[PDB]
């Protein structure tokens, strides 16, 4: 035989995986990455998604464009080349954005935000809201995903300030940021 | 090593029937992937064709899913498959002298049969299309049923076992085929049900590396119910409690499977779940990594060449449920056979209730409600719509997110014995049109009939050759020629461009879409 | 008594302007029945135009609801309305010498305005129309606004004047119209917004037992968001607060109103719900015995001639709310709208999300996903079929279920100053394009634009003397004519059969009967 | 003033009406019927829906298709005729039907019935059912209305027999009838 098996490095987070090896690399955009693919045989290691020749893959400062799925195909020619492969789920939260509109008298708030993982939407006003005469949503053009405040009608003391709290459950050391906007 | 020529208009071809390419699984070899193959010492009998995989016709059958030459001409289907062994690793070759009416001929390589579980490349006589189309069609065996695919989900018995049969035989092209007159850079997988569903499976995985650039899924795609088994054990369970061979470990039970016999293992019997199966490729990590559809969409796979399309009306086989009635399809049987589609399929079903009558609402013809015929006719087109044709879309839709090129179509012809169904697509791909009726082929073929023959083959062929269809060969068929001023446009993400095969061809845009959506877009979003 | 003469192609026409038909509501006869006409001492001054009701057009005005031309040409539409007093029970008509280019010609009256709260009969001179068709076209004021429908739910204030006012206005003709060349059994009701939504409410009464045999809905009627307002009290009551009358109990708070000079009453301001009205009919149980719906549906009426109809895109002023933008109508814009479209309506809303999505999903064709313009002519239509179509469509089934013989119609026809939008249909059913440009239609009216006046006045007069449009006098305009061919088949429950109006004439079948069952059959179903 | 005001007679059952006069009449199928129409003036009284001049409507052996609304057109012509109208809702639970289907192993069983009120629909099996894994639903096309009692995969016992036990709330005296069906 002419094996491979992968071992992590880098700036992992909270580690998880499966009956084979490491399933998942989560890394924070921003950082470094280092992954290790071992061999018996010797062997010529190979990290692929122009095949490239180092025994430790290696990228400073991962961006969100550079996750996905590498595999190692170590090679002698001693039976089949082993192919150990491995997920780069990069993380991220951005600036979220937060639009409004208007009539008689409902008031919309459609809070937008780019994540990874999908993002977790809280809204505010003092204290966190949820349904009495209020609704929140989810929509079917996702390009974010969105979430929307509905006020239905405006009644005398729903006038005050709101806040989009997203989260993305503080994973792989990630702050949650948030959004207001105010009323009148 | 060297076999025997044949020819019927056509250049002449030489055939390479029952050439190895892995020792076959027959010991503890079994339920283990291949090995290559055992060396050849002598110019080896390439002459004659080598015997089908453990199968059962007579009982065990995925109706509704096989192609309809397979369960219209059962008794034909049956004369191929009736030489059975475990020894069945085995392809064939089919190589031109001359170019049909020595630089480097491209491959295409067929997978096949229709379930995991029937079939062999022996019943595709891939023989005209090579001479006709001049590159190297190849018919292979993958071990199927129980021996194809059994697993406990462990090291034990890792699954998958099939796909790696038809991924080393097509190794065994990449290294050798080059002293065929083949080209190594230019090899082509194509399927058809099942083989389509094994076509996008290999793609996904990374154990296909170097050894094809080019995919042609006919008529079925990955993410269906049916491609792929997310239940492996409880399936074997109930195969290993019909021989006692379930114990409570996982490698003891695999160990004691060995010993029966191979005749008495397939020929079981076991049932899935509706619109399921039971054995096939399943979610290892290693030849499948993730689930297909999770895969598809983070791009976690390399840009092959794809050519997917679909039929008009492929499960006919779903409305020859109370087909023979013509009072119509019955106005609440329609409901009835609704309620176990969405049990069966996204039945979870705290919020069904809401899905059923929606989904029902979306396929009635609200034109005449009381005529059963355009609730048969429409059945048909739901059953259709969910099992291939959006799933197709939606591939493709990923597969040109991710700019792979690719070409789609849409297949609209029968040619009657006894709508165009599931499988019909094929004679024409292979070029059955070209020497006459053949005894799974019953068909008038028409004039016409053979002018689509032509046509499917020249584009399909120069897919192979190119990753244009369009290119290469252009459309001709004088030998009026009704797709000359017709240009196969590219596939994307936006204007779903698409090639409608028939008579009457030409491109159009967004095939179907409204339906594609409703399943795309709307229903898995209402739990 | 005796009036007044004119003339302009056509047969020469007498005029009765200013003629009452009952005794008019000005002390404590305010909220109260009409009681019938004071009676007449001198030959009645019948020669110039009787003043309007208390309406207000400078503020309070449904928009989305009313015509195009009324709120394109306010300026134009004010000049009617100027002269104002609460002695406004007088109704007009319009009889000729001789037939238009001696036995008891028919009777056509006219509810008419737009909302519930604007409009006079005066805006329509129906003179074309009585000298081509050979009919008595009968124009009348009815009780508007406040003074129409204020209700208690209380004997103190039943509500459901104004229909009254249209009742006795009616059964002065019945008793009279006999003595103008009339015919006391073939009276035709027709209307246009809300009168055509009163059109339909009188039919479900008792109180119009022998007053007329023919009805003529034009775009709109009884079961819709704004026929019927089915909480009187609420509305009365912010009435009863912004002029010091709301007192706890009802009959006091009622007296109270009848102080409160008219003029400062009408033009006070409460806007209802969205697609609601808080000043109209009422299920009182005498005038309007149920919730029309139900009445409807248990055939809780008599066989009425009915002759509904439909404009290609009613609710033009729905999507006047972004219309000039023109990257189309917004992505995001076309949810929210939705979603203020299913709360009001719906918005019961315990599973409102599911309904909100899956309407969305209906009106957005899929075919160009990212086109604005290709969701706002949809959003219209949305619109457009749940607050007409759908429900003209669900009563015509009803009153042909229970065997009232009734035609439907589509209507398809602008004529350009600045899509067929609601009310358009009017001019063409009361002649304007005969005479030239009026101040409130300035449109380059077209060899063609005639062409259809004529067809369509002919159709509605041989409907109010027989109760078949097509027959009596036959198609023609050579004075080709276009709707020679054409046999206008009569509406049924099964082949939903109907004229499609415009340039090109012809019958159709099931109008589109795919959304129309979205929101009869599917959606009220959801919850 | 020319009046009218009606009261009930023949066979109600459990009355309600509203500010006016009786809304309802209920009254049950094969019973009779008698609604007498008052006056003040003295006027001719107006029984219709070719105008009955009975002062006191009356049907024997009441059906089903004899239901619906009749007005009271009583007149000498002292100003308006007054016209009180009235419902005759009609009641009866006809015997119910019950067809079925079987395959791999789900078996549904179809319960129609034509009534009047609309029937409330029971399930049993020697004690009555609703949701482990079993299903009861109402469809679209109700020509009855219609109820379905669906058995997703048949478990060893729910092999038993069932009943459809329809009921129309013992109202207007009417019976609650039932319907059984046996499984194997």
């Amino acid at each position: 035989p002419a094996q491979a098996q992968i071992v992590h490095a880098g700036q992992a987070c909270v580690v998880k995986e499966d009956n084979i090896s490491e399933r998942v690399y989560t890394i924070r955009e921003g950082d470094t990455l280092m992954l290790q693919c071992l061999v018996t045989g010797r062997p010529q290691v190979r990290w692929t998604k122009e095949t490239s020749v180092f025994e430790t893959l290696r990228i400073e400062r991962i961006a969100r464009t550079q996750g996905g799925r590498y595999y190692c195909k170590a090679e002698n020619g001693v039976g089949v080349p082993a192919i150990k492969s491995i997920r780069v789920d990069v993380q991220y939260l951005d600036e979220p954005m937060l639009t409004v509109h208007q009539t008689v008298k409902t008031v919309f708030l459609r809070c937008t935000v780019n994540s990874n993982p999908p993002a977790r939407f809280i809204w505010k006003r003092g204290s966190d809201t949820l349904s009495n005469g209020v609704d929140i949503y989810e929509p079917l053009y996702t390009q974010g995903e969105t979430k929307v405040l509905k006020l239905k009608n405006l009644r005398p003391q729903d006038y005050a300030s709101y806040t989009c709290q997203v989260s993305v459950r503080n994973v792989c050391g990630i702050p949650d940021k948030a959004i207001t906007f105010r009323l009148t | 090593v060297r076999g025997v020529r044949r020819e019927l208009i056509l250049g002449p071809v030489v055939q390479f029937l029952g050439v190895p390419y892995a020792t076959p699984p027959l010991g503890a070899r079994r339920f283990q992937p291949p090995e290559a193959p055992a060396s050849w010492p002598g110019v080896r009998n390439a002459t004659t064709l080598p015997p089908a995989c453990p199968q059962n016709l007579h009982g065990a059958l995925p109706a509704i899913m096989l192609p309809v030459w397979f369960t219209d001409n059962l008794e034909a289907a049956a004369t191929y498959v009736q030489n059975q062994s475990e020894d069945c690793l085995y392809l064939n070759l089919y190589v031109p002298t001359e170019d049909g009416p020595s630089g480097k001929k491209p491959v295409m390589l067929f997978l096949h049969g229709g379930s995991y579980m029937e079939g062999t490349g022996n019943m595709f006589d891939g023989s005209v299309l090579a001479a006709y189309g001049n590159v190297i069609v190849a018919t292979l065996n993958y071990r199927l049923g129980v021996l194809g695919f059994l697993s406990t989900g462990d090291q034990a018995a890792k699954g998958n076992y099939g796909l790696l049969d038809q991924i080393q035989a097509l190794r065994w092209l990449s290294e050798n085929i080059a002293h065929f007159g083949g080209d190594p850079e230019r090899i082509t997988i194509f399927g058809s049900g099942a083989g389509a569903s094994c076509v996008n499976l290999l793609i996904l995985s990374h154990h296909s590396e170097g050894l094809f650039q080019k995919a042609i899924a006919q008529s079925g795609t990955a993410i269906s119910s049916w491609s792929v088994n997310y239940q492996p054990l409880k399936y074997t369970r109930l195969l290993a409690a019909k021989v006692g061979c379930d114990r409570e470990d996982s490698t003891e039970a695999v160990e004691c499977l060995r010993r029966k016999s191979s005749r008495e293992l397939v020929d079981q019997d076991v049932q899935p779940a509706r619109y399921h199966i039971a054995f096939g490729p399943v979610v290892d990590g290693d030849v499948v990594p993730d689930d297909p559809e999770i895969l598809m969409q983070q791009g976690e796979f390399l840009n092959y060449d794809m050519l997917i399309g679909v039929n008009q009306g492929e499960g006919l086989k779903f409305v020859e449920d109370s087909a023979e009635s013509e009072d119509g399809v019955s106005a609440s049987a329609f409901d009835f056979t609704v309620s176990n589609f969405v049990d069966n399929l996204y039945g979870y079903p705290e919020g069904k209730d809401v899905l059923r009558e929606t989904i029902k609402f979306m396929y009635t013809d609200w034109a005449d409600r009381d005529n059963g015929e355009m609730r048969r006719k429409t059945l048909l087109a739901l059953f259709t719509d969910h099992q291939w044709v959006a799933p197709a879309v939606a591939t493709a839709k990923l597969h040109a997110d991710y700019q792979s090129p690719v070409y789609f179509y849409t297949f609209y012809h029968h040619c009657q014995a006894e709508d165009a169904a599931h499988g019909d697509e094929l004679p024409y791909v292979f070029g059955v049109p070209m020497v006459g009726a053949t005894d799974l082929f019953p068909c008038n073929f028409s004039k016409n009939d053979v002018m689509l023959s032509a046509v499917v083959m020249t584009y399909w062929t120069n897919f192979a050759k190119t990753g244009d269809p369009n290119q290469p060969v252009p459309q001709d068929t004088k030998f009026p020629n009704r797709f000359e001023e017709v240009v196969w446009s590219k596939f994307n993400s936006k204007e779903k461009q698409y090639l409608h095969i028939g008579l009457k061809p030409r491109v159009r845009d967004n095939y179907r879409a409204n339906k594609v959506a409703f399943w795309l877009e709307l229903v898995p979003h209402l739990h």
